[PDB]
């Protein structure tokens, strides 16, 4: 009867903490000890280490020791993570482990959507028609597309024409780039047969903020 | 103790062969009571949550497909999959947990190979109508490219560039199962009217011929 | 003894209480011939439950909705029985049972 | 057999009454074989999706409500319900799974036994605010009237025009014992500058003159 | 007890997608198959069909034979039957009943009522009551009722006028206006002589829309 | 088995009544009785009557004799309760479990919220930015914040640091003014000797009303 | 109709006391035949329903440990926390099922005597900038002290005025458990022009002497 859910609903400012929990219960308190690892960007499960409340003292990792000074429920049989001096390098994916005496990694739990951006206010995509300079000579077909750049928050799936043509859309990973704003690049391959004979048209679903805009493409 | 290295990045995987990635442990893991060793191995589709292969080293999970067959103890350990199907084309990783702390590499990601083909390199310069908002942007993109082993060469003025942006790379398209690397360059109004010069020189491995694009102000 | 199974209920029961012995053997390599084996069939749909030590040799329509197919077939009316299409150069497990 | 869609409309029905929800089978009990007979109900109230009430028009499931009072057999089926309840005051419908092509049919949507009535005609004079909207909405409505299949007269300024009005009946009534059409006006604000005079006469059975009020330019 | 529950929320735009799913329970799959129903909204029940994925092939009534592609899963547990060029005449719930070897719909779940708009644009609700100005020289009692406009879907529950008498919930068949939403209206008698003791207020109780706006009528 | 299960808070004006019962199931009509539990803002309860299966006939507490409408079903073995112009103590939640041959309530229901109010829509509080005026010699430690009013319904979080913390949520006991909408803040710490080096910023983000709003001071 | 009286007016009781809650009935209930006496002792949690404590003066519920004991005669019988609990911490009701109408009272709500902490109080000036935002909103902070006996003070030039202030408390809380304040100012616009000096005084029991700010103009 093993029941994990990571919650807490918040949208953080820079300068805070974040606290990603499990509310680990089904069998017998002292039988295993749970512990935590980290996950950024798709890339390999960072493990951290992990505290007992029946041991109670802390010692872990040496890599991802000191930051944490961690509380721990014996009585609700749920485990909180917890590591100090916050910045944008532990803006990570958060996931619990469950201990196996037989193998480590076998079933995992929901995750959790925690990023520490750097106090980017909630702006619009702002599009950004892109059009040929010189001869029409790329090749192959025609590509245009409009150009979407510094917006806030993630993310981005671009329809097409109405509902028409999607499948297929795709979306960066999002990094921070210099400009302050998250700056991801979402466009599709347009048959060659339409130059022309068919109008251009933008549909962002930039749904999380609730904005949308159209504009033509020439 | 035990330090782990996670290899090769991107390597087309086919159906039937015995897979074989390098990944190293330092010291010999034979725990000395009972000689029974514990072992496990990862499998996470695109962003999903990891799953167990192989435990205790030797054996895997009763009732799991004839894909998996794996081992491997001490310094000694490969992922085997066996029919590399499209939905087995993610990134695998390596793991050991004989003694704390456990260490993880940068990533292994396989692919299916298809017939030599390649897709025409775009140049994307900005259009005047968008200057009403006081912003150009000169930006050089790959989108639609296979195999994934491509790379984007930024020359100002003769002179390098790079170490301004940490990057992760687009998977796999569903249109023509390919990828996209990109890097978006911001500038001033000001000096944007007063200089010129900026291009990204493509050398893709599906071309036979150095394909240099260019552009001319004015025509 | 006690299994289950559509051979079971409609092809060929048998006792709980059965006390004897069988005997089966491969016999597809010559008994069969190119073009799919339709000379062995096994019933898969009957509409009246068979006993133990009964005889199917009927071959009605199957019935398949509610809606009775009294002599008209169609939609909800599919025939029963279909061919295992098997390769003579197969090993004996895509192969019959002698018995 | 023919898909069944009943016609005329009436054929009286009565609430608490040996209730008779009437459709008959172009066939007769003569099933060919072994003599089985396919018949259903499926009776839709508010919201309730009906479900299994009656199977081969003779037995029906242990737990299954004997409102169902056997009666009839042969080309024709009429079901009683017991008791008629506020319970089982709906809309009805009957089904069978005889034979091709399989169907449902329309029905029966219940009335209940009182006489016919005068409408509520009154006038009312539209808000300021609601004007300012663009349009001018005046309420002509009607309460306490019957039957199923009625007519609601419009005339326009001295000319005979249909077509251009809304009309729609009530459902059956919880409360006040009262049906009601709701008729909201379609016209443009223009009309209001250049004409003067906007009302409504209803003829409906339960008046013996229209009801026509008269009003002065400017309300 | 073999129980199939329906799924989803249907505002189905024409040439667009949809999902066809029932969720089968209660039995193994390889025992009972699946037929489907269209409720007409409000007209005379309509017989389609299902299937027995034994082969696969199946023919509906007129309406439902052959517009998109016909697909079926023995193994996943779903029957598969949809429509293509779904408009706002025929938009209709995708009703699934589970068979018996006597009876051909034998169990539903607790169903899906929707009510569905061929994607029309959105419009702001606008409160628009009508009172009268002058006395009300009718006599004993009137019928009025208040506007609510730009609602989309069903239900509401309206109560009117303090209680004068105790009826006033009214929600009639509506029709598709020009304007994308249907327009509601109600009936209440009040009494004339109440000039400073009872007022016309209308509480706008659409659920979906979250719109909560009363008002004094001085 | 003794399921009862109430939910769906309703707003209506005062004089007319609502539709809530508390249903028991799959026992005959003969034997067992309900309370209702009525509990106004931290001051006594408000029991109304229980049904006897028997008879139908009805109880009345003295006080409130004629409040209740007198109704019984005997083949659901359930009948429904409605009131007609309480007052505005009796306008709160309403909870109930299915009586007990040995004590009042054991297992309850969700519950729903009747309040009887002015038909008052709700209107945005004042929010101003806030700056010190005087110097800091309250004592013990600094805190300040943004006085929120007249919220409906429940709940409202205003974000100190976008709230990382439990400290600075809170729920009071209920008190009713003249439109009984309440007045919710937060709590935060902050040493007394730092005035000067932090950003303090409110901003209302009611999640049921679908509010969001940016909002800079200085 | 029926008056039934719980105890005590008030007790700043602590987590490991002996606390005392009785609830009296009208008469002594004890009558022959079966022993027993019906009436029933209930805790309501904070934010959740009622829970049993007591029934038939006697025995203990089957889940509610010997925590509780059974005691007590005649008309009252007892409500005893042996060790108040972790879990414990809410209020305390009493119910009574033995003359009709079931009547309640507001029930033991057990708070805790704590030194005073006051919490930084501030006030801000309004500017006629405010005057356009068209309501009037004036803050003073109370929070993270106790009792809820508190006192809001209002001085405005040595005068008294009244009829307009109220207050808001919160409970009892994990780590400190006290309570969090909140108190609304809303002010008439004839005064706010009249006047220059406006603010509101805290002067619980925790404080020394009430401390009189005052500021001088040119901020
Ligand atoms: C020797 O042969 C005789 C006669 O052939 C057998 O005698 C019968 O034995 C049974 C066993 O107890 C007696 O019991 C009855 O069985 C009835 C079931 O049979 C029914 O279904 C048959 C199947 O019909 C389908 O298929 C046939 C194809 O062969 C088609 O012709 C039909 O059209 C159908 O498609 C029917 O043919 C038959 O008529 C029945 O409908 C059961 O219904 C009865 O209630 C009862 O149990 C039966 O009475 C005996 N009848 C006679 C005439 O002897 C005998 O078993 C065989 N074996 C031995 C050892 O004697
Ligand atoms: C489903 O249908 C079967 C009949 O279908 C039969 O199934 C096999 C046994 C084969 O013989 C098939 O060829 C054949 O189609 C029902 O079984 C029996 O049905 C008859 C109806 O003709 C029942 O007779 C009556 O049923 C009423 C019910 O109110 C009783 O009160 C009467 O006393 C009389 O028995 C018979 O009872 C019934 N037998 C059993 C064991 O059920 C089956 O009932 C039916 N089930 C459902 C849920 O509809
Ligand atoms: C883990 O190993 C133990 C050996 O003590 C065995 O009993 C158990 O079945 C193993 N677990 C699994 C999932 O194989």
């Amino acid at each position: 009867e093993v029941q994990l859910q990571q919650s807490g609903p918040e949208m953080v400012k820079p300068g805070a903490s974040v606290k990603i929990s499990c509310k680990t219960s089904g069998y017998t308190f002292t039988e295993y000890t749970i512990y935590w690892v980290k996950q950024s960007h798709g890339k390999s499960l960072e493990w951290l280490g992990g505290i007992n409340p029946n041991i109670g003292d802390t010692t872990y990792n040496q890599k991802f020791k000191g930051k944490a000074t961690l509380t721990v429920d014996t009585s609700s049989s749920t485990a909180y993570m917890e590591l100090r001096s916050l910045t944008s390098e532990d803006s990570a994916v958060y996931y619990c482990a469950r201990e196996v005496y037989n193998y480590s990694f076998a079933y995992w739990g929901q995750g959790t959507l925690v990023t520490v951006s750097a106090a980017s206010t909630t702006k619009g995509p702002s599009v950004f028609p892109l059009a040929p300079s010189s001869k029409s000579t790329s090749g192959g077909t025609a590509a245009l597309g409009c150009l979407v750049k510094d917006y806030f928050p993630e993310p981005v799936t671009v329809s097409w024409n109405s509902g028409a043509l999607t499948s297929g859309v795709h979306t960066f990973p999002a990094v921070l780039q210099s400009s302050g704003l998250y700056s991801l690049s979402s466009v599709v391959t347009v048959p060659s047969s339409s130059l022309g004979t068919q109008t251009y048209i933008c549909n962002v679903n930039h749904k999380p903020s609730n904005t949308k805009v159209d504009k033509k493409a020439e | 103790d035990i330090v782990m290295s996670q290899s090769p990045s991107s390597l087309a995987v086919s159906v039937g062969e015995k897979v074989t990635m390098s990944c190293k442990s330092s010291q010999s893991l034979l725990y000395s009571s009972n000689q029974k060793n514990y072992l496990a191995w990862y499998q996470q589709k695109l962003g999903q949550t990891p799953k167990l292969l192989i435990y205790w080293a030797s054996s895997r999970e009763s009732g799991v497909p004839d894909r998996f067959t794996g081992s491997g103890s001490g310094t000694d350990f490969t992922l085997t999959i066996s029919s590399v199907r499209a939905e087995d084309l993610a990134v695998y990783y390596c793991q050991q947990y004989y003694r704390y702390p456990l260490t993880f590499g940068v990533g292994t990601k396989l692919e299916l190979k298809r017939t030599v083909a390649a897709p025409s390199v775009f140049i994307f310069p900005p259009s005047d109508e968008q200057l009403k908002s006081g912003t150009a942007s000169v930006v050089c993109l790959l989108n639609n490219f296979y195999p994934r082993e491509a790379k984007v060469q930024w020359k100002v003025d003769n002179a390098l560039q790079s170490g301004n942006s940490q990057e992760s790379v687009t998977e796999q398209d569903s249109k023509d199962s390919t990828y996209s690397l990109s890097s978006t360059l911001t500038l001033s109004k000001a000096d944007y009217e007063k200089h010129k010069v900026y291009a990204c020189e493509v050398t893709h491995q599906g071309l036979s011929s150095p394909v240099t694009k260019s552009f001319n102000r004015g025509e | 003894p006690g299994q289950t199974g559509k051979i079971a209920d409609y092809n060929y029961k048998l006792p709980d209480d059965f006390t004897g012995c069988v005997i089966a053997w491969n016999s597809n390599n010559l008994d069969s011939k190119v073009g799919g084996n339709y000379n062995y069939l096994y019933r898969l749909f009957r509409k009246s439950n068979l006993k133990p030590f009964e005889r199917d040799i009927s071959t009605e329509i199957y019935q398949a909705g509610s809606t009775p197919c009294n002599g008209v077939e169609g939609f909800n009316c599919y025939f029963p029985l279909q061919s295992y299409g098997f390769q003579p150069t197969n090993g004996v497990g895509y192969q019959p049972y002698r018995v």
